[PDB]
């Protein structure tokens, strides 16, 4: 994340995911090197939602970092798509908007898949 | 045997320890040109739905009296009814030799000297001020204001309303409030289905020196609450379980213009006074309020030792601390609530009980601790149905037993309506054993 | 503050039944303070005999079934009062007997655990002779 | 289930002194839930320790208690004259709570 | 951790150990799709107390995540009690009420197992 | 970290480096159990630079602990002494004068590092 | 403007004056 | 701002011995700021002496043990004054001499390193011939 206090900017929202990814590792590098009472509340509520996402990053054992992956069937229902299909013939703006009607329930199934994860080596 | 057993650290565990915070207050959705002093410039919060969980077989104690969720409450309010008034006016010249008596409730006949909108121009004022917001300075009386030895009063900023909108206490993340939600719960000692929530019931932050008014009603039992029933200072709250009706009205005309008495600075005061004159009454139905003062009566026996029960009035005095102070459309009564304490049960209609109210404009609300405000009269004819729920009760110190009413602390408003609730601290990390071996 | 007293000295006869109060100036209730009742032989230790804790009555395995404590909490004349009442006195129940309150309200105090508590402040000891 | 005893019976000593008594019980509680008491013989018992090391408001500072297992430590420095009589110990873990056999303490 | 700011939830306190953990883990599930100045005051000492727990579970390898098993002996004088006694009879604030006095020691004997952990590996 | 928010104390900054890893390690286990607008406004930004510094060990895959090893190779350009020669005739202030322009290429290179490192991860 | 001179360190016996807590009727001050 | 100078220009005699002043207006102290003594031969370039660094008088191992430096600080009349001083004046130390603080305040400036440093504010050189 870009910004005075912590959070992404914005590169190549245009740019097709093919090149997009390499354009958000970039964004990475670049990135860090780079880093009354309205100014107060505006980063206190930035913290606020940066620690939001990054537990969101933490409660999926991705620990805050990119390119996380977890185990989670990605039904066929929230998406049809093939992988080329859209990975090369869209940007990430219309994607949030095609699954905007499943948010809540992904971060729902990647919950129960990462407290699985940890119960079944909890065990092993 | 071995059993060794290793530490491990859970993140989440329902822990909590009785500790405190400044809480938020947070309305409903309604707040846009709407100024009132108590949920406008304080909270822009809103939330819209509940989240409250239950907590299974789980004993909580409880103790409102030493609460300090209201005393934070209580200073939140003082201080939100504060910094909604120190932008509106400041009449600092009324505090003059007012030229007072009366001309056809005799309040009275008053005119006086002001300044005009300019300086030097000097202006001439008529105005109908009443018999408790002055002293006899010492026919065609010349009397003063009440309040020119203490602060200066300011004026309302008639922009500004005073409904009692319901405030929610939502508690910051980290802390949680847990209801009791039991039945016949008596304020004090354990709790059986204490639940946790989030945000408290909208309590309304209504002022009412001698009983309660819209408050919350208790289901089953009429509950009697003090912190030391032998203590005989201590006021006792009695909380009801009906809704008992009243209706206080002033059925008068009387219209409100207003002076100039700096740059934008229009007092607004009274004029013309015509309609069914006579003193501000209230009514209150016989059947209703015997019942529930008699079985009010029945539990305070089940309290007192089963002894006979006195009604005496106030003790009389200054009409604030004695009398039933009121929140009426921008005016505030006082009541003479004699005929509706006045008993001894060890008779009366099933019609109607008339209590005469005695308005008043300047009021000191609290008593010295907070400022002042000209609350000024609206336009005429105002009726304000309401739900008198509370009775305060103080015990007084001599086989009879009385119960004189008077009022006590301001905060004992809201002690009726924060009994249930109790912040609460979590401390998530805890250390358990098991069995392990990783990290 | 809290200031416990009860009755006298009562010397009564064998096969008698007994009673001793338990007046707490300074108890806001018997809610959330608990009150105990311990006796003491005459130069042997003190030993527990029963108490009441959120009103569950309980005595011990030494007591079950014979003794009996009750509690009335703050009224208007009256303090909060529990009373002991003992049945069949033996030559074994000659001995000094205390009521004490314990403050059972913030939990992580340690005066409490569970039912079994710290006895904060005790009365002044009643002899009973048999 | 318990039967404690303490360290140790009976002991002496003068003011200004240093002076200490533990407790063992025949098990081994482990959220030091110990209650120390003295009292002289006549009156009634007073709370000084309640749970290993923590005391009152209004029992002296020079009291202290301690933890170590089984056996609970009570240390009193700079004796003053007036603390002389007999101290009991005091598990409250599992009910009944059983207490000590005391511990007169006097001038020799 | 359930919160508008996000801290844990009490959820089932009185539910014994057995169900609880279950719970917990629930209580996770639903908490992240669930997720003037004394406003400001209040949620900025939230950020500082939830910043305060999260560098505990930083400290000790457990990064940020529930269930976070870590290598200490557990010594029979902080308690002897036997895990299905305890896990089976009782519910987590009377445990936190049994060992309020050995927390410092605990957090004192984890932070030496962790960086004795990764000096360990560090030379490994 | 050290502070009532947390962050590190200064455990023998005269000390040498031999003795100095030993002092940063026993600074962790003192640190965690010894753990009006002006104190609001210090501790947000307090707050801020805090998640700020462990955004750089979390974007190292350090993941917000001390001793986090990763793999660059440190260029002789940056520096070519020997590690004796500075890790015992030197403490650590003197070295980040040494070295402070440089500090944002190193960030720069760790961060290619650490994107290259789970991008590889990512392939296998 | 302040009517000042000393009556039995000399430092001044000043009258002048005020307004009382009514504004019309006014205060003399010593 | 800084200002320099010093001792004008002496011509001596072959083993005689010299001293030549260093006047630093501007300088607050020589406790924080260090001063450093410079030699240029004629022509030749300039070679470095010794300096005074938080009161350690050091010199270089090309003139240990015959060339003494000292300073005085900030007084009344007297603005902060070191002073270079050589016995048995060679042929060699035919040259102009140099005296130039340096700021060592703010330690990360990199105007210094670790008692050497580089030279900020230099003064007028003193030609000595022998
Ligand atoms: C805020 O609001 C709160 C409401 O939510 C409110 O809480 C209520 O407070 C009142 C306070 O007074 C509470 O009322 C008291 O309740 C006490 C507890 O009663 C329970 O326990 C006793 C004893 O139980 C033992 O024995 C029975 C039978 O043997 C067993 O079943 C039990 O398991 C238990 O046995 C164990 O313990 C024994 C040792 O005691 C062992 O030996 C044994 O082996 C076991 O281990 C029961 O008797 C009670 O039964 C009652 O309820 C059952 C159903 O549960 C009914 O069937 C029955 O009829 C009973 O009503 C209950 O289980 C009582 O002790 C106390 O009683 C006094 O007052 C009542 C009036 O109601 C009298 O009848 C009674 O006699 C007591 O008065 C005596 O005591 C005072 C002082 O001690 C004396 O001054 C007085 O003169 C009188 O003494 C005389 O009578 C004695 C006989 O009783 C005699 O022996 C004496 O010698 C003397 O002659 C009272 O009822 C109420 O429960 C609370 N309710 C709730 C829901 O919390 C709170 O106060 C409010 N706070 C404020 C600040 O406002
Ligand atoms: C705030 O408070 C602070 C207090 O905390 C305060 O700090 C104090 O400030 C004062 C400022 O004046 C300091 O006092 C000065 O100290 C200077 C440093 O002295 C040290 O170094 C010299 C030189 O040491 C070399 O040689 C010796 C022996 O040969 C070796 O032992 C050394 O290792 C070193 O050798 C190396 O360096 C050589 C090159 O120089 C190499 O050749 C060699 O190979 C090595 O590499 C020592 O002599 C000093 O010794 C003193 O202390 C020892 C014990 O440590 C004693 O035994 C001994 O008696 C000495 O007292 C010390 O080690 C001094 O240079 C300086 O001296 C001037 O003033 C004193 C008065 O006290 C005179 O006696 C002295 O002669 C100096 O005056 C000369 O200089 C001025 C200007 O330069 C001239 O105008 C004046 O006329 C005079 O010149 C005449 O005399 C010369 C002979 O000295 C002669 O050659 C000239 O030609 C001319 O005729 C002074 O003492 C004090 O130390 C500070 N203290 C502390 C604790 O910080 C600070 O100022 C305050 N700030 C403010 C703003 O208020
Ligand atoms: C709710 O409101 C009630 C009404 O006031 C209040 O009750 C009062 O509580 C106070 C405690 O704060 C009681 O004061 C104590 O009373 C006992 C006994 O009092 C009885 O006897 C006296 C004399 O016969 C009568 O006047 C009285 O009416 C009672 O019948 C006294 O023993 C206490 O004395 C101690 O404190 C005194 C200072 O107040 C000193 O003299 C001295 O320090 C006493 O300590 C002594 O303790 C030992 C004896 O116990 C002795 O051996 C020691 O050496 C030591 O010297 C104290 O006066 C008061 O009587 C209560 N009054 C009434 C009418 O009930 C409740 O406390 C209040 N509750 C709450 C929750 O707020
Ligand atoms: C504490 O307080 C003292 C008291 O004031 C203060 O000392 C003064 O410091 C200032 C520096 O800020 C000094 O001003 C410099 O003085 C030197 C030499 O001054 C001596 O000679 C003159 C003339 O003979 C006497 O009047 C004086 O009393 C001294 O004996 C000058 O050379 C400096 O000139 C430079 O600046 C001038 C503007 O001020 C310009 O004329 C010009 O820019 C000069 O720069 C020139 O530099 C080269 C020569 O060096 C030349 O080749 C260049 O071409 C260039 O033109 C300057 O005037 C002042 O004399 C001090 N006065 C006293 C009484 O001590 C301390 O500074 C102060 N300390 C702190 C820490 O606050
Ligand atoms: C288990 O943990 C609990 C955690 O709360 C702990 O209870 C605390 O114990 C300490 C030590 O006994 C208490 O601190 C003392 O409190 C008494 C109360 O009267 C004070 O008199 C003390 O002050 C004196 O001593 C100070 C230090 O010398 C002096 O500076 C001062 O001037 C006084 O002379 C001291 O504050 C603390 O109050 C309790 N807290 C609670 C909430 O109980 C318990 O002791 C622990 N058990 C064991 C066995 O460690
Ligand atoms: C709460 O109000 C209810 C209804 O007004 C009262 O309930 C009556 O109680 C009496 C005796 O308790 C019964 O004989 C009646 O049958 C009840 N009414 C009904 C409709 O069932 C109740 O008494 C009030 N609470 C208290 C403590 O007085
Ligand atoms: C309060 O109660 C009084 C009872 O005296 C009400 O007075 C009656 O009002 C009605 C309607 O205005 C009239 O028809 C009756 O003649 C009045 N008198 C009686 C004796 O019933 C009064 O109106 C009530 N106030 C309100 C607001 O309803
Ligand atoms: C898609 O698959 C998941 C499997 O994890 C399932 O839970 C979900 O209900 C499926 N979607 C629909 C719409 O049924
Ligand atoms: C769209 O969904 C159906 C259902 O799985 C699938 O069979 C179909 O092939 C999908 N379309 C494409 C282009 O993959
Ligand atoms: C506690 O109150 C709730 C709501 O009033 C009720 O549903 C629940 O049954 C109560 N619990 C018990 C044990 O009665
Ligand atoms: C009490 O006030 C509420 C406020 O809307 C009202 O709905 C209710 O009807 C009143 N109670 C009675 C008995 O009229
Ligand atoms: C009361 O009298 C004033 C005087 O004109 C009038 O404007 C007002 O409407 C009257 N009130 C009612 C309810 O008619
Ligand atoms: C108060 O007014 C309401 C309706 O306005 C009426 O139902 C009720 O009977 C009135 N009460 C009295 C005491 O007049
Ligand atoms: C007091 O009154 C209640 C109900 O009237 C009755 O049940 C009780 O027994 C009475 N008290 C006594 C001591 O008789
Ligand atoms: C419990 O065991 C640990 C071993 O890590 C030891 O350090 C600690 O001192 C022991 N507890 C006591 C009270 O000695
Ligand atoms: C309590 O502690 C002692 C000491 O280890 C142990 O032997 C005993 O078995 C423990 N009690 C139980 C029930 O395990
Ligand atoms: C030092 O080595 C790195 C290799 O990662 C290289 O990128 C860098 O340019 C080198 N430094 C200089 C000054 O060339
Ligand atoms: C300094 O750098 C050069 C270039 O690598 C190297 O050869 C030399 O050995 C280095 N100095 C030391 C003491 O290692």
């Amino acid at each position: 994340g870009l910004g005075a206090m912590i959070f992404g900017f914005l590169g190549a929202a245009g740019s097709t995911m093919g090149a997009a990814s390499i354009t958000l590792t970039v964004q990475a590098r670049q990135l860090l090197s780079g880093i009354g009472i309205k100014q107060l509340q505006a980063r206190v509520l930035a913290v606020e939602r940066y620690l939001q996402d990054q537990k969101f990053l933490g409660l999926w054992g991705c620990s805050g970092k990119i390119i996380c992956c977890t185990a989670v069937p990605w039904n066929s229902s929230w998406s049809n798509k093939t992988f080329e299909e859209i990975w090369n013939n869209m940007t990430w703006i219309e994607w949030e908007r095609e699954i905007s009607n499943y948010t809540s329930q992904i971060y729902d199934i990647l919950t129960i898949s990462q407290t699985q994860q940890e119960k079944n080596e909890k065990d092993l | 045997a071995t059993n060794n057993l290793w530490v491990t650290v859970y993140y989440g565990v329902p822990v909590w320890r009785d500790a405190d915070t400044t809480l938020f207050c947070a309305s409903d959705a309604k707040a846009t040109e709407v100024h009132n002093v108590w949920a406008t410039h304080a909270c822009v919060p809103t939330d819209p739905n509940p989240q409250e969980m239950h907590l299974k077989n789980v004993t909580e104690n409880f103790n409102m009296w030493k609460n300090n969720m209201v005393e934070q409450m209580q200073e939140d309010v003082i201080s939100l009814w504060d910094q909604s008034l120190k932008p509106c006016v400041k009449l600092t010249p009324l505090c003059v030799t007012l030229n007072c008596t009366s001309a056809t409730d005799d309040v009275r006949n008053c005119s006086f000297n002001m300044t005009t909108e300019l300086r030097d121009k000097q202006q001439k004022v008529y105005a109908l001020f009443y018999k408790l917001d002055i002293v006899p300075i010492d026919n065609f009386s010349e009397y003063r204001l009440i309040n020119c030895n203490t602060s200066v009063i300011k004026q309302a900023c008639p922009k500004v309303s005073f409904d009692p909108i319901p405030i929610h206490y939502c508690t910051p993340a980290g802390y949680a409030i847990l209801r009791c939600n039991d039945k016949k719960f008596n304020g004090t000692g354990p709790c059986k289905n204490v639940s946790s929530v989030q945000c408290t019931h909208g309590i309304k932050p209504v002022v009412s020196t001698q009983l309660l008014l819209n408050g919350s009603l208790a289901e089953e039992g009429i509950i009697i609450r003090s912190e030391n029933l032998t203590n005989n200072a201590k006021t006792i709250i009695v909380h009801f379980n009906e809704s008992v009706k009243i209706n206080c009205t002033r059925p008068s005309n009387n219209t409100r213009t207003g002076i100039h008495i700096g740059p934008g600075q229009v007092f607004y005061k009274t004029g013309d006074i015509i309609g069914d004159i006579r003193k501000a009454y209230c009514n209150i139905s016989g059947a209703q309020w015997h019942k529930v003062l008699g079985r009010v009566a029945n539990k305070l026996k089940e309290h007192f030792n089963n002894k006979t029960i006195v009604f005496k009035p106030s003790s009389g005095g200054d009409p604030e601390i004695t009398m039933h102070h009121f929140n009426c459309r921008g005016e505030f009564f006082y009541c003479n609530t004699t005929k509706l304490f006045n008993s001894t049960w060890g008779t009366r209609d099933n019609g109607t009980i008339t209590i005469p109210c005695r308005i008043k404009q300047i009021i000191n609300m609290w008593q010295g601790v907070g400022q002042a405000m000209y609350a000024p009269p609206i336009k005429g004819v105002i009726k304000c149905l309401s739900n008198i729920t509370g009775i305060l009760l103080t015990r007084d110190g001599g086989n009879n037993e009385t119960f004189r009413p008077g009022g006590g602390n301001i905060k004992d408003n809201w002690r009726n309506e924060l009994y249930k609730y109790k912040v609460v601290q979590i401390e998530p990390l805890g250390i358990a054993p098991t069995k392990c071996k990783r990290r | 503050q809290i200031h416990l007293v009860q009755s006298g000295t009562e010397v009564k006869k064998p096969g008698s039944s007994v009673t001793v109060s338990c007046k707490a100036y300074g108890v806001n209730t018997f809610g959330l303070y608990a009150v105990n009742w311990v006796r003491q032989a005459p130069g042997q230790s003190l030993e527990y005999i029963g108490q009441i804790w959120r009103w569950k009555s309980s005595a011990s395995h030494h007591f079950r079934g014979r003794v009996l404590i009750s509690a009335v909490d703050l009224t208007g004349s009256s303090p909060p009062i529990s009373s002991l009442e003992i049945k069949n006195l033996t030559s074994d129940d000659t001995a000094v007997y205390f009521c004490t309150t314990t403050s059972t309200y913030d939990r992580w105090s340690g005066l409490h655990h569970d039912g079994v508590m710290a006895f904060s402040s005790w009365g002044q000891g009643t002899l009973i002779s048999v | 289930d318990i039967q404690m005893t303490q360290s140790p019976s009976t002991l002496s000593a003068s003011t200004g002194d240093t002076v200490r008594i533990s407790c063992r019980a025949s098990q081994s509680i482990t959220g030091n839930w110990v209650a120390w008491y003295q009292q002289r013989p006549g009156k009634a018992p007073r709370l000084l320790i309640y749970r290993g090391a923590a005391l009152l408001g209004g029992v002296p500072s020079r009291f202290r208690g301690s933890a170590a297992g089984t056996d609970f430590t009570l240390t009193i420095g700079n004796l003053q004259a007036e603390d002389f009589g007999t101290f009991y110990c005091q598990q409250y873990d599992t009910y009944p709570g059983t207490f000590g056999q005391g511990t007169k303490v006097e001038v020799k």
